[PDB]
């Protein structure tokens, strides 16, 4: 759903 | 006495040499036929649209316009620029000279010249302009955007929209690397259909067009097979894809390893070296294959001030031809300061690529990113060489933040972030400049609260008004002064997004008028956080009671709209006074  | 108008990026050298000229109905156009085709045609639609004629003939009581590279030999551009020359610059480099009814563009290269019309384009004001010797040329050889983050990829009117803004402001590079392009990553082996092909074709075409090297990118760390007959046949799917956009006209590649499960540091290495020697090389015209590792932000590649498993062995195999990028101390971190680029730089023995996630908001969908580039250190060219943000599924707003950063790449040690933030919204907002300033300066900061945090903090001159007055508060101090200075911004908060609302174009009010709703809510609640500490200073408290119910309507609904604006600002305000003194 995006990085880290 | 005609004045320098606002220029993006700023150019490195310009001085004023005369009073200025207005343009003539019809000019001279001079070496056209020897100039670059992309430089001559912009400089051709410019005059279409301003209603300037180009003479059939010579005729010494209009205007005169010469255009021309270094390496073409036409001696009336050299008499022209008057000792001025493009020859000793670096490349993209360009000289200009407007003077005594001439206007003369001699670019370093091709690339060079069409950023001289660009500069050229800027100058010009209802057919005015102003006589000036500009030499000029760019810090970071490579400056772009990574079309690279999570959500709805940009619309193809998106992107060609964006490749005309890049040329306009002297962006030389896209990455096309939409995660959620299924052909790009989760699907990576399988071509484009036929009808994708044709919008591609018109991106690389408009990419050529306006000077931006456009990169192919390709994500196969999901599921690509690395050893025996799997491993030859993956690697050909590579060959395979890279050829098709190759035959369309394509001639920089990446291949990317980030978020992926297998970290086979030796492999990507491998499949990198593979690709850039019997494509890259091979092919001879193609620009240095680009790459992102698996560990790609320092908290990620570096313990202790030494490499990872990962890292290590990595930059070990990458040829040093291929550029690597990375974003800096975290994924989304408040700076790149010199020593982490020259820690990072030393790891890869070589000049590293930034990725850098501002203004991409996919971590955080509900806040705008709308700031400059800020945190990033001016000195950071003595090891980067190749510059690119990664920008919002809001492509229209994205262009705030984009203007910086072309301001930044090109002459990033006189880059001032409050003066190029100010010159972007200016620029591209006109009319509406000072409105949108005052909207935007709430918008710049954005903090997941987890491990996300980057851009300029929110309208700080508010917040220490703010402060300042509950200092005066606790410290019995007469605060009535204070309190007339913010009902003016919050009533000026409130203007200003109802302007917005109501004179915006579509194309920039369909990615925001949430947020203004937001803003205008926050601002009615901070004025009534107001009313709350009057009347609490008159014990007066029916009009107390009826403000507070006012105070916690406005935030009820900022808590639970999709919109995020002003958290630590306009949002707190309303927070702090209800908490007593
Ligand atoms: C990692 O982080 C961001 C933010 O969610 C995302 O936009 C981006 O695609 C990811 N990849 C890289 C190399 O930063």
């Amino acid at each position: 759903a995006h990085c880290g | 006495q005609v004045l320098v108008p606002n220029l993006n990026p700023t150019p490195e050298n310009l001085e004023v040499v005369g009073d200025g000229f207005k343009i003539t109905s019809s000019i001279n156009l001079v070496g056209e036929e020897e100039a670059d085709e992309n430089a001559v045609n912009a400089l051709r639609e410019f005059l279409t649209a301003n209603n300037i004629e180009i003479n059939s003939e010579n005729d010494p009581n209009s205007t005169t316009l010469i255009i021309g590279e270094v390496d073409d030999d036409i001696p009336e551009l050299d008499e022209a620029l008057n000792g001025t020359t493009a020859e000793n610059l670096k490349e993209e480099g360009y000289a200009l000279v407007s003077n005594d009814g001439k206007i003369a563009i001699e670019g370093k290269d091709g690339d060079g010249t069409f950023y001289g019309v660009q500069t050229f384009k800027q100058l010009v004001k209802e057919s005015n302009i102003p006589e000036v010797n500009i030499t000029d040329y760019p810090t970071v050889s490579a400056r772009g955007i990574v079309e690279g983050f999570y959500g709805t990829p940009w619309t193809h009117q998106d992107r060609l929209d964006q490749i005309k803004f890049y040329g306009e402001n002297k962006l030389n590079t896209y990455i096309y690397a939409p995660k959620d392009d299924p052909y790009h990553r989760e699907k990576w082996r399988e071509p484009y259909p036929e009808s994708e092909m044709q919008r591609m074709q018109e991106l690389i075409n408009a990419s050529a067009e306006n000077k931006v090297d456009f990169v192919f990118g390709i994500s196969p760390g999901i599921d690509i097979r690395f050893d025996g007959d799997a491993g030859e046949e993956d690697f050909n799917h590579l060959i395979t894809k890279a050829e098709s956009l190759y035959d369309m006209g394509v001639r920089s590649f990446a291949i990317y390893w980030d978020n992926i499960q297998d970290k086979s540091a030796a492999k990507h290495a491998q499949v990198l070296n593979r690709f850039n020697e019997e494509f890259v090389k091979a092919k001879g015209d193609v620009k240095p294959l680009i790459t992102v590792p698996t560990e790609y932000d320092t908290g990620a590649m570096v313990s202790n001030g030494q490499p990872r498993a990962y890292t290590r062995i990595f930059a070990e195999t990458v040829d040093p031809s291929i550029e690597v990028m990375w974003t800096g101390p975290g994924v989304v971190t408040n700076e790149i300061p010199l020593s982490d680029a020259q820690l990072i730089s030393g790891i890869y023995d070589r000049n590293m690529a930034v990725w850098w996630n501002y203004p991409v908001t996919d971590y955080f969908k509900g806040k705008l990113a709308l700031g400059p580039m800020h945190g990033l250190d001016k000195g950071l060219n003595q090891y980067v060489d190749f510059f690119t943000v990664n920008p919002m599924e809001h492509a229209e707003l994205s262009k705030i933040s984009i203007h910086t950063a072309a301001d930044y790449s090109w002459n990033m040690d006189n880059y001032d972030y409050d003066k190029a933030w100010n010159r972007a919204i200016d620029m591209l907002y006109g009319d509406l400049a000072e409105d949108m300033k005052v909207f935007a300066n709430h918008s710049t900061r954005m903090d997941n609260k987890t491990w996300a945090k980057s851009g300029r903090e929110d309208a700080p001159e508010l917040r220490a008004k703010m402060d300042e007055l509950w200092n005066k508060l606790s410290s019995k101090e007469d605060a009535s002064a204070l309190i007339e200075e913010l009902y003016g911004e919050f009533a000026r908060m409130e203007e200003a997004c109802n302007n917005l609302k109501a004179n915006l174009p579509e194309v920039a009010l369909e990615e925001c008028s949430r947020q203004l709703d937001e803003l205008i809510t926050l601002a009615q609640g901070d004025k009534a956080s107001l009313d709350m500490i009057v009347a609490q200073l008159n014990e007066d408290t029916e009009a107390y009671e009826s403000a507070k119910e006012i105070a916690q309507n406005k935030l009820n609904t900022a808590l639970s709209s999709f919109a995020v604006i002003s958290e630590k600002v306009a949002q707190s305000f309303i927070q702090e006074a209800l908490s007593f003194a």
